[PDB]
């Protein structure tokens, strides 16, 4: 899912937290009324990371890769290709870090 | 090597400064890998150019040419000719 930016706006403000908003109704007599419908919604929190960004001949990202998110992603994302050839790659060391 | 971990010892303050110098961390590696991966072909093809391991026969009647110096010692674990030792021994 790509997802374009709509408005690019001052804001100046750091937002910490925060809550969505309901349309809801009146009802009459029956055996006030409330909650229309059913409503569910997903949320998720962002965070930094590297992407490969695949455009296409019309400049619509399919393909996007995170680097950091195993082993094998992280090398993906050295080669800045789709296509990994069979062959052995060396993607960034680690270290052993202190107790 | 690794240039992060060389020039700036486990230490971000310097890690950051090297993302200044863009390439010269990376293309170091693609420079070293690019001599160890050929390294490799250098052995390729020096040593093998031979489809198949060949061994010579058990027993030995090549008119009196003795070679039981070259041939693989096959007392020592590692085969070796009795030369190929004085060697791994005279280099270090
Ligand atoms: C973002 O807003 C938060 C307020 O929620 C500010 O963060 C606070 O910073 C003080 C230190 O000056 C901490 O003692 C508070 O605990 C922080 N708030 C929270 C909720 O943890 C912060 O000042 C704002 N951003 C900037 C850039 O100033
Ligand atoms: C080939 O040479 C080796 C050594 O150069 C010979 O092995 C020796 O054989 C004598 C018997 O004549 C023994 O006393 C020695 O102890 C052996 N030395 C070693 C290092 O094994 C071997 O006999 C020769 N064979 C042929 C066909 O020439």
């Amino acid at each position: 899912s790509a997802l374009e930016p709509l408005v690019d706006l001052p804001i100046g403000i750091n937002i910490t937290r925060f809550q969505t908003l309901l349309a809801l109704h009146r009802s009459y007599l029956t055996p006030s009324g409330w909650t229309a419908g059913a409503a569910a919604y997903y949320v998720g929190y962002l965070q930094p990371r590297t992407f490969l960004l695949k455009y296409n001949e019309n400049g619509t990202i399919t393909d996007a890769v995170d680097c950091a998110l195993d082993p094998l992603s992280e090398t993906k994302c050295t080669l800045k290709s789709f296509t990994v050839e069979k062959g052995i790659y060396q993607t960034s060391n680690f270290r052993v870090q202190p107790t | 090597v690794d240039c992060t971990m060389y020039i700036c010892g486990d230490s971000t303050e310097c890690s950051n400064l090297l993302l200044q110098y863009g390439s010269f961390c990376t293309q170091l590696n693609r420079a070293l890998t690019g001599i160890a991966v050929e390294q490799d072909k250098n052995t390729q093809e020096v040593f093998a150019q031979v489809k198949q391991i060949y061994k010579t026969p058990p027993i030995k009647d090549f008119g009196g040419f003795n070679f039981s110096q070259i041939l693989p010692d096959p007392s020592k674990p590692s085969k070796r000719s009795f030369i190929e030792d004085l060697l791994f021994n005279k280099v270090t």
